[PDB]
């Protein structure tokens, strides 16, 4: 049962929770009870689903304390702590990829122009892949397993942990625009609970901790 | 139908330093001199050539020094002509055209050179306001809600500008003048390593495909 | 004053020179750089990060249904040979976008195969490797004689083989070839009323410490 | 050995980021390079008793070992 | 509408030795050469061009070593003329006109270069009488209370004059040669700062001030 | 001799290069210097005005 | 800067001049060595066949 | 002086320090309410901003 300040959690850890490039999360005129968990709205994991995406400090721009010092202050530095449960019976199977992709620039296909600021940041309600097999970056998903990853499969590893540090060639940046993490959840092998479809749901929970926040300008 | 035997090497040739840091043809302009325009303007960028693109791409952050070397070419319809490269950095009004103030600096760097001469070099040091290039940005330059502000691009990442002149423009022969730019970057530090590429390019302000289909790389058995 | 001779290739430009240029900037301080996570020192440090495969690139695979493949209701389920230049599976993996800009490439590989079905599905795989040169399995008796381990999906949710050592070189034009690795069905898929019929098996590949590019060419891919 | 070869004169091969080259003019030194010793095999063999390939054809060459390609050089 | 987040640096970029000490352009001078004069004289003063005049009027008084560094240019209606610059110091009679005896001096430092060549150097050492260069000065030349005598010019702030003269003048081609002056302070001593001038220029032998307008500097809001 | 080569950016003018170029006077000795009052090393101690 | 003056039989090719050119690979290894069997360091040893 | 010599510098960074001289009589009196707005945040209208 993880907690940070007030908010807790119910987690299921079975295996050393992987920091991502081996870096825990630190904080070096700036800077504080908001290093809460937000739990995200759950996502319906259909069989004939592509794959979802947040954006962190884009998802966090408007919850809670997180968000009120973020439209406040002008710079940010936060690492996340990153928990998704696939909820399923043993019935059901399937794998789930976590990628935390660094710097994940959006690719629209087949048209010249670049993705708006509507397309891109989605916020807390998140994003969806569009071509899932490209992850959207004209790279291949073949290829994603480079980010830091983990699976939830759904035999064994019923939920899987990330632990980003501060990834910026600054010090501190802007949360308003800008997106060092982009969180990505992909079902590499459909969901198949073949219960006649009694519910087809199976949702994923995130839940993004903001650990080591600080920020500059009151 | 093959015969080999690889004995162990060393781990010399796979170090990032000499992976991305050699010489590569960037850019190859050319210019036309008959009986005002026709000035050298180049944007310091990794993105311009799709091979050195991808190789680029393969990272997320790095620093390096661009060595840029000129190689200078005539091609008459040879005369030592007097070349200048003048590097602009970012935040410096361009060049307006080849008989521009802008030349006559006290403030920009330059090299003077001719075609006989061996090629030009410059050292342009780790440039940018941020602390390491980003070669993907997944933010905004700008504040504004408006079209007008492009997507992923971070406005630190410019390396400034490159500006060759023919100080001898005018001359009693018609010729062209084929520029050739060289970027060489050192002592390399890579962080953050992405996916490669697969799919080709639209251009270099985006990373739009197109389309070995965009639903299948491989060629199917 | 002191004599000095221009030897041959004076005057010349090498395209892979190393020399200190005179500086643009003589007394400029760059900005100072901080500890950015995820430090990489060589692309040999790149291929260690272990990519998924497409073991099922037939042409009725689309999309991310080429990175996976169906097992359901004693057949061979699938072959994958080992050559990083082939265009076969491992083409799209690291190992095989790092190795293509690399001509002469050797060294040992661990492939990890995971399972994607329920918890209560049940079955045996053969998963056997066809050393260089040897024709790729047919039947299970060739199976059972190779170097194979029996895969459980009841015991042991992913299962991790260690290919030794392999080289290949592309160098008149004839390419090149190397071993094979086959799956074959031990066993039905045993499956309860609520479990789907249908599972799919996920590929993995990583290249050991033991792995070495040596000669730098430009990847025909772009 | 390995890189396709310079279609023609105006060819993207000569664009490349992989392949050595140096520039000289005419007026110049002579141009000069070292490759180092490049083979797969750890000695060149003038002499070779088999064969490039595994076809028992005529299309394989006798006495051709493949790793005793020194590369090759093309002058624009 | 930025993206600023600048990391703190060392002072090396802010010195005054890497701000007044680097080459820029001074004097940019043409001769038509066709079927007696047309010989290049410049005063050796910072007041040229209008950037590094207000760059050097920064300060009060500053002592510096100069490097003139001349660079050639050849534009024919190319052949390599030999070119004679010579550094005439305060008090000596100028070169009359090309064929003059001063050339022929055993007293007046000069370089023999040509085109092809590199560009010509010389490094002038501190030259003033007094003991350090004045850019303002508030008294007179002369003792005469007479409009003759000119006011705030230091007769001991003259640096000299640069005379070139293009060896090869007669030659069977009609062409112009572009001299190109460059000028580069070295170990740069600075005292007593000056507020920084804000309206435009007259001539170099007076601070007259025209006129952004003399009644107000910022465009109002 | 001695061998030297001609390094690629050899013959050209650098407009911020910084070396000892030949001497016009080669024994000549500039006037003494004395404290002339209000000595400033950088910029960055104008700004502090 | 360094004076230098460019001796006379400069900027010529003699061909049994050795020096170290610029290498066409900065930091590429060779294929290490091992015992060949019948070493041979001079035509003087084979005459002796 | 900030602004005639950071112009000549197109990256900078750092604190400032800012004097208000009143030049008012010795007898006149009253109070002021000097406020400072980080960067982001919109310039204040009224008193209790």
């Amino acid at each position: 049962q993880l907690k940070l300040g007030n908010s807790s959690i119910v987690t299921q850890e079975a295996a050393n929770i992987c920091c991502a490039y081996g870096e825990w999360p630190t904080y070096l005129k700036p800077t504080t009870s908001t290093d809460r968990f937000y739990t995200l709205k759950s996502k319906k994991w259909e069989s004939n689903s592509t794959g979802w995406w947040w954006k962190l400090p884009d998802a966090l721009n408007q919850i809670g304390m997180f968000g009120q010092n973020v439209q406040y202050h002008y710079l940010y530095r936060s690492g996340f702590l990153c928990h998704v449960q696939c909820n399923a019976t043993k019935f059901h199977q399937g794998t789930l990829l976590i990628v935390a992709i660094p710097e994940h620039q959006i690719g629209k296909k087949g048209t010249g122009t670049s993705a708006s600021f509507a397309e891109v940041m989605k916020g807390a309600e998140g994003g969806v892949f569009e071509q899932p097999y490209l992850l959207d970056d004209g790279t291949s998903l073949a290829c994603a397993l480079v980010y830091p990853h983990q699976w939830i499969n759904l035999r064994t590893n019923n939920s899987a942990t990330i632990v980003l540090p501060w990834m910026n060639s600054a010090p501190m940046d802007f949360a308003l625009r800008h997106n060092n993490w982009t969180l990505a959840v992909i079902p590499v092998c459909p969901l198949a609970g073949g219960t006649g479809n009694t519910n087809t749901y199976v949702p994923i929970t995130i839940s993004i901790a903001p650990m080591c926040a600080e920020y500059n300008g009151l | 139908q093959t015969r080999t035997v690889i004995n162990m090497h060393g781990t010399a040739e796979c170090l990032v330093e000499n992976f991305l840091g050699r010489s590569a043809l960037v850019c190859m302009r050319s210019f036309e001199y008959k009986n005002q325009k026709n000035f050298f303007i180049w944007t310091l960028n990794t993105r311009e050539l799709v091979q050195i693109r991808r190789k680029m791409e393969l990272f997320t952050y790095l620093r390096f020094d661009t060595e840029i070397t000129i190689v200078p070419t005539l091609r008459l319809f040879l005369p030592n002509l007097t070349l200048q490269a003048m590097y602009v950095p970012t935040g410096a009004r361009k060049p307006s055209s080849q008989d521009s103030f802008e030349w006559q600096s006290a403030c920009n760097p330059s090299v003077f050179f001719k075609i006989n001469d061996p090629p030009a070099r410059l050292t342009i040091p780790f440039m940018s306001i941020n602390s390491a290039y980003a070669n993907f940005y997944d933010g905004f330059a700008g504040f504004e809600k408006k079209a007008t502000v492009l997507y992923g691009i971070n406005p630190a990442n410019t390396m400034g500008n490159l500006c060759l002149r023919v100080v001898n423009s005018y001359q009693p022969v018609q010729y062209t003048l084929t520029v050739r730019v060289y970027m060489k970057p050192k002592h390399i530090k890579a962080w953050a390593p992405r996916a490669p590429r697969t799919m080709p390019y639209t251009n270099i302000l985006n990373n739009n495909y197109a389309g070995n289909a965009p639903t299948a790389i491989v060629s199917h058995r | 004053g002191v004599p000095t001779c221009l030897l041959p290739g004076s005057n010349q430009f090498l395209t892979t020179d190393d020399h200190s240029s005179a500086p643009a900037f003589p007394d400029f301080s760059p900005t100072p750089e901080m500890h950015i996570p995820g430090q990489v020192h060589s692309m040999l440090e790149i291929v260690q990060i272990e990519s998924m495969m497409e073991i099922n690139n037939v042409n009725d695979a689309s999309g991310v249904e080429r990175l996976r493949v169906q097992i359901s209701a004693d057949q061979l389920l699938f072959n994958i040979p080992l050559d990083i230049q082939l265009e076969g599976p491992l083409r799209n993996t690291l190992l095989g976008n790092i190795s293509r800009y690399y001509t002469h490439w050797s060294g040992s590989l661990e492939m990890t195969f995971m399972f994607c079905g329920s918890f209560m599905t049940t079955g045996k795989l053969i998963i056997c490797y066809t050393p260089p040169g040897g024709s790729s399995p047919t039947d299970r008796m060739q199976a059972m004689l190779a170097t194979h381990v029996v895969w459980d999906f009841g015991l042991q949710s992913s299962i991790t083989i260690i290919i030794p050592w392999i080289s290949g070189s592309h160098y008149k034009a004839i390419n090149a070839n190397v071993g094979y690795v086959t799956c074959f069905m031990q066993t039905n898929l045993v499956a309860p009323v609520g479990a789907a019929d249908q599972c799919y098996i996920v590929g993995m590949v990583a290249a050991k410490k033991d792995f070495n590019l040596r000669l730098m060419r430009d990847s025909p891919d772009i």
